[PDB]
């Protein structure tokens, strides 16, 4: 029966309610209506007339058969219409006229086999047209079908087997157009069909013959080409031969995910000389060949989900100009070796996450010579043994992420000491030993620290602690650390913070003393053990911008009267208000503190 | 009763129709609306079949001021001559046809007229029924 | 409420929006037409009450799921129709149960992967209908039964290539026929149909016959349907097109609605082993002379073309011809003279609807057709038949000239010679029925249709043309505006058993003319019968089936004898529901069955 | 009203796998092709459902029980923005799916006796895509 007010008088959700009409409940002011899984066999001028200001209308799977004339005449601001999954029988010529700038039409899985079915009258402002999972076999558009502003044209999972020059000429009016053919079994492409410079990006996912495709794309300029395959797709084998057609074209970015390389030689990459990004995800690789020469101008390489044994097997020598290197999700113990990326002088991003890495004297030799590195991600790995000055050899580092990778640091070592430009550090669930005061020494300028999921002596943060060594912090996350208390003078020395997360601990109102010297922060104290908030430190809360006190056993006796009038007065400033409710007394248990 | 749809509207000319099959509506439109109807005109049609149409016939009756004028019958599909690709489709199949019919050219004298069109099979079962109005 | 279409055994429940099988429907139900109802889910429980189904039609019932064991208790299920349902999933054992499931319709069910069809209990399938789905390869799954498969329908799908691998799938079949109509076939791997198991193939609407023929190289087919349609894109056949045909063997070809680019006798070089050719609506104005490559043709169909003179077909080319069809010619067809003279063995000739008009018909215009048995000249412009006008047709057996006005000078007998002739249809020919010698020659004719002609004064006399066709069984005299039939009009008719006097203006006394006859089918529907005098009531009771529907029947006491008769013999009476009273006003519209009178 | 019906995913010998949908909104069709104690790697399945959520991102949670005691929990991603493993990844809410192909399992000698398995497909906003309460019987 009832819709949900997702945003004040402007967005509503009515999904799965089986409604046969728009409710009188829904107001004039509605702009976003999610109406999926209702029952509108026929749609007409009368159907949506009450809701004159719609911007986004989703009618997915509403069993619509008929979209009658002038349905949207009174809907000038309609931007997106979503008709996915309706068994459409007929759409009137003027059924979509009305909106002054209709920019997105979804006709996915609506049974369309003849593109003449789509009413052209008011489509000249279309930016995207979604025709996937229909019964289509030719991308040839009808004559006098507007294509000028068309920027995305999705043809997935259809029955397109051939693409001709005639077919593609249809789209000549477009500029920077991107087409998706994923899940069509393309048996041939007339060569030169994509000579037109208007084509930005193409996807031919799951295609069973790349030779055919490349030959078709001869003399063409593309930003990117997605030629990845899937588990379920039938078994092929790529060869050097396969890519012969590639050096008679130009593409910045290629994806060859999940493929199997028959006889991988350095000769296999003969035609990759102008490629800037290569993705060989889950390509069954145990290494790369040495001395390629044909990835001389690569900037981005993705080797995720492969099966390397030693890092040096990627033969980094091949790609000196490399900027970003991803080896996430390696499927067996990856040995980082030493000086293995030494040749990659200009590297800026390095992702080694989830690759089951067990370093032990880290990381100056493993990361030798990586002078320009800015982002390093070693998260979700087995334990690291971090040297004192662990990252000397990666000095200009900016964002370091080791979440969920247990750090072994022998006190009083400072592993981060040289990381003078590091602005974001994530040590979540790293099982630190917070007892070491010098653990963050040298990080005087860091702006964002995440110490989520770590422990403290006695479950308490004292006057003296490791955080007065990262004096600049703006964002500080101390959630889910089992804190029972924070000392009064624990955050003095941090005179910059504007985001403090103390949620999911067992802190109480007297811990709010530690915040008295701060102003206008986002303060998240959700899921704690706050009951009474003493009034003398009530102005500590009022000094801030946004507060979250939700999921606390808050007290609703007269002993907490001052806090209850404060909360009502400042309702606007309070985040997650709906879930902020009384524990005591029993009569008021569950009552929203409003 | 079923709603009255607009088959087309050029100028002062317009053709309206409404389905006289009690069981269902259907979708129809003509592409060029002109006094001078060219031969081999193109139509658009959307319907779910409730009868097999290996054999399919059209009856047309034309009316003016309630009195009648011309009656004829033409076969669309016959066992020994399916004229259209959709001939021999089964009961229960959904159809969308966008293509030519093979009409000779003819004018339509000016005047408000009601045309009654009926598609039926060999057992006289209704496949489709339109009560149409042509307005000059 | 459903409809009992046959006593306790067939019911129709269409368009009723039912969500379940009615308790009304009995154990003994064998044919259930259940279209256009609402069964989102189908299960073991759904049809358990109806254990003896033979034929079950679930068309367009919004079925999403067919769950396991649905038909376990349905041993005699022969046909299941699932057309038009948005099927999401069918369980492995969803169709197991019936001992001999011979026909499965999965038309327009959204199937794109043939693995979706449960194979468990399909080994008895004789026909599988997969049209209008989202299919692109006829390649069946491994371990898919095909032994008894005789019809496999793949129409209006997305099949663009057929490979040897694909067809090999079907090797277990014998005399299999496939329909590919409305698939745009761009290629066929040559030899895919070398297998002798293929009886008949249809490739309707196909845009490149050269490709098709080349693919069918070294194959034996009963028939090959390569016709096109109005809506299908424009091509042009050439002699070149058929080069591939003389590396194969087909008994029967259809090339309907095609356009021949440069029709020469050379165009038929490879038609030498063809026995039936159909060139319907092929835009022909004639055929070339001296073909030599239709030397063994038995059946030619040239319907719906544009000939001017019959001789333009150049019949010389096909001496062995048996059946010739030129129905529906699109302009005045001049039959000429001695034009078919060379067709010595012709047995069927259809010239109907071809705008033919002839003057001294038909000995010259049918010269030398010694063995003709069926001639159809119906729906033509007027024909003047001379005395003995088919003297050159002594074996004629069925003659049909319905809706063709005949002009015959009394007292000529146009059909005199036709002594082996059993069926003659002169409907709406505007025959002059005065000519007592019109039907001379036809002593042994069996079936005469004189519908919609007319008799002097609106009456059939004591003496009349029917006295020359005494051996009849079927006589149709409907729509002749008869006001009266003399008491002896049909004495002399020894063996009548089907008499149709419907749509005239006869009254009850006209039944006198029937008194001497027994056990006929008597149709007197739509006449002006009011009172049926009792003395001639036994004339009705002497018959087997009577139709008195649509008559202004009388329901006063003056018709009491007829009303008790009618109730007594209700079983013998056809179209009873529409047999109702005119008088008196109170009973106007009341079925005679329901009349309750007391006298 | 009534809960969804319990379907048979398969039945070889004394072995059988039953399941019932724990998505209140809808049922779904599932079947395994070979049913054996020794599960081969890269086994083939069959699946039929209508999507009620976008699956550009899609994750599987499996919890296994036995004697009503908890013997293993894991999560595996089926579709990720940087790695669609299957052809059906990135389909939209409202699309009907039929998948008949391999999943990338490994071996698994199924030990004697009886097993309660709870499988849950969900997207990045923890929206339910599919839910199975499954029973394995040997
Ligand atoms: C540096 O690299 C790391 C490592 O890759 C990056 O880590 C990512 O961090 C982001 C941000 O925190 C995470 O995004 C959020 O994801 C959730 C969905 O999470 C689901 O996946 C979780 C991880 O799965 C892998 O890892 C786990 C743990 O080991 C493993 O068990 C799984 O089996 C899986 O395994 C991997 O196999 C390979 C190993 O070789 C991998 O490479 C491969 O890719 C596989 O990942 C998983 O743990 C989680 O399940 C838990 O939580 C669910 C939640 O209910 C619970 O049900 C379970 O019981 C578990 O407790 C999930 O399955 C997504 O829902 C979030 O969406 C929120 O935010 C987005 C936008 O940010 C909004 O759109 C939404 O509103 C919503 O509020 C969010 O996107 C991400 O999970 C994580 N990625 C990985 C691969 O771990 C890190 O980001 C990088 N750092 C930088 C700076 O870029
Ligand atoms: C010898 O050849 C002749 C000539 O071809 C054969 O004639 C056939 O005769 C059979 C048996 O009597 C008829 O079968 C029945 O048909 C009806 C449907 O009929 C519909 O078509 C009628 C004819 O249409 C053509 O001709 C008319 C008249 O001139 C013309 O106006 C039409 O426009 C049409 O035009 C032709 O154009 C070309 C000309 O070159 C032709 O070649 C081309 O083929 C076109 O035909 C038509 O008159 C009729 O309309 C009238 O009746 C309807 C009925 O309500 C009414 O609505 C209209 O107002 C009109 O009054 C129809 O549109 C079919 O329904 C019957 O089905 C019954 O019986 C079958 C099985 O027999 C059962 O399955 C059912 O239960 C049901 O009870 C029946 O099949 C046939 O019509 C006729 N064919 C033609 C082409 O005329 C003759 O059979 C041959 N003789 C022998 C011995 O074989
Ligand atoms: C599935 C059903 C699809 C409907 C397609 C019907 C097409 C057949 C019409 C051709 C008849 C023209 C003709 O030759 O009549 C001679 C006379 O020519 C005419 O005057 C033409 C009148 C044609 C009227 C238009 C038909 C529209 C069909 C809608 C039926 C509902
Ligand atoms: C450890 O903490 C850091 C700090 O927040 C986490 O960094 C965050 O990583 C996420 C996703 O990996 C980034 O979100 C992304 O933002 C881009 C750009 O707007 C957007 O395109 C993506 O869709 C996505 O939302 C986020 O920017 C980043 N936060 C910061 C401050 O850089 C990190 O993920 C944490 N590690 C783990 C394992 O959770
Ligand atoms: C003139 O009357 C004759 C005599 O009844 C009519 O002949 C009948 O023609 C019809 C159809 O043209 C024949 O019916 C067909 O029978 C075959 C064989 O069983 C079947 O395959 C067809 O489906 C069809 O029902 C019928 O046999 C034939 N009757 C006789 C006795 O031969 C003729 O149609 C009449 N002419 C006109 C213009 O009505």
């Amino acid at each position: 029966p009832k819709c949900t007010e997702k945003e004040g008088n402007r967005t509503y959700n009515c999904e799965n309610l089986g409604l046969r009409e728009i409710p009188d409940t829904l107001p004039n002011t509605t702009e976003v209506l999610e109406f999926s899984f209702n029952f509108l066999p026929t749609i007409q001028n009368t159907t949506f007339s009450r809701l004159i200001n719609l911007i986004f209308l989703d009618l997915t799977r509403c069993q619509i058969n008929w979209v009658h004339e002038d349905t949207f005449q009174s809907h000038h601001q309609l931007n997106t219409i979503v008709l996915t999954g309706n068994p459409l029988i007929f759409m009137a010529e003027t059924s979509l006229t009305g909106p002054k700038f209709l920019k997105h039409l979804f006709l996915t899985q609506t049974g369309i086999s003849n593109l003449e079915f789509i009413p052209v009258h008011n489509l000249e402002n279309l930016e995207s047209l979604h025709l996937g999972s229909n019964h289509i076999s030719s991308i040839n558009l009808p004559e006098n079908f507007p294509t000028q502003n068309l920027k995305v044209l999705d043809f997935q999972n259809n029955a397109i087997h051939y693409i001709s020059r005639k077919d593609t000429n249809s789209l000549e009016q477009a500029t920077n157009l991107s087409l998706n053919f994923n899940g069509n079994d393309i048996k041939g492409i007339e060569p030169g069909a994509f000579i037109s410079k208007i084509f930005q990006s193409l996807k031919f996912g799951g295609s069973l013959n790349l030779f055919i495709i490349f030959k078709g794309l001869q003399n063409s300029t593309l930003q990117s080409l997605w030629l990845g395959t899937f588990e379920d797709t039938d078994d092929q084998y790529l060869t050097s031969a396969t890519f012969e057609g590639l050096c008679d074209m130009s593409v910045e970015s290629i994806n060859l995910q999940k493929h199997r390389f028959s006889d991988l030689s350095s000769s296999t990459f003969r035609c990759f000389t102008r490629v800037q990004e290569l993705d060989l995800t889950a390509a069954h690789l145990n290494g790369l060949p040495s001395g390629i020469e044909g990835m001389n101008s690569l900037k981005k390489l993705v080797l995720n989900a492969n099966s390397f044994d030693q890092l040096c097997q990627i033969n980094a020598a091949s790609f000196p100009s490399l900027r970003d290197l991803y080896i996430k999700g390696n499927m067996r113990k990856l040995d980082l070796g030493t000086r293995c990326l030494e040749k990659l002088e200009n590297l800026q991003k390095l992702d080694l996450s989830h690759s089951d890495i067990e370093a032990s004297d880290c990381c100056n030799l493993q990361l030798k010579n990586l002078r320009h590195l800015q982002y390093l991600n070693l998260s979700y790995n087995e334990p690291l043994g971090l040297e004192d000055q662990a990252f000397k050899e990666c000095p200009q580092l900016e964002l370091l992420d080791v979440a969920f990778t247990h750090l072994h640091v022998k006190a009083p070592h400072s592993p981060f000491q040289n990381l003078h430009l590091l602005r974001v550090l994530n040590l979540s669930h790293c099982l630190l030993d917070t007892s070491n005061q010098h653990l963050l020494a040298g990080l005087q300028d860091l702006r964002h620290l995440n110490l989520q999921g770590n422990s403290f002596q006695d479950g308490s943060i004292s006057k003296t602690n490791l955080l007065q060594m990262v004096g600049s912090l703006e964002i500080l996350i101390l959630s889910s650390c089992n804190l029972l208390s924070i000392d009064q003078q624990a955050f003095h020395g941090l005179r910059n913070v504007n985001h403090l997360d103390l949620s999911h601990n067992s802190l109480t109102g007297d811990s709010m003393d530690a915040l008295s010297h701060l102003k206008g922060l986002y303060l998240n104290m959700a899921s704690n053990n706050i009951r009474i908030i003493p009034p003398h430190l009530l102005p500590a809360l009022s000094q801030q911008s946004i507060i979250n006190l939700s999921h606390n056993p808050l007290d609703c006796t007269c002993s907490n009267i001052h806090f209850i009038t404060w909360y009502k007065e400042n309702l606007h400033k309070l985040e997650d208000s709906e879930e902020t409710t009384c524990a005591n007394p029993p009569s008021l248990r569950g009552v929203k503190l409003s | 009763a079923w709603p009255t749809h607009t088959a087309c509207r050029n100028g002062n000319l317009q053709v309206l129709y409404q389905s006289c099959d009690p069981l269902q509506d259907f979708g129809f439109s003509v592409d060029q609306c002109a006094r001078q109807l060219k031969p081999n005109i193109n139509i658009r049609f959307g319907m779910v079949l409730r009868e097999d149409i290996e054999q399919l016939f059209l009856d047309v009756a034309l009316f003016s001021k309630g009195l009648s004028i011309l009656n004829f019958s033409y076969p669309v599909c016959e066992v020994d001559l399916p004229k259209f690709s959709f001939c021999g489709r089964r009961k229960g199949e959904q159809i969308y046809y966008a293509g030519p019919i093979n009409n000779p050219g003819f004018e339509i004298p000016e005047g408000d007229y009601q045309v009654l069109l009926e598609l039926y099979n060999q057992d006289h079962a209704t496949v489709a029924c339109a009560n149409a109005t042509v307005l000059y």
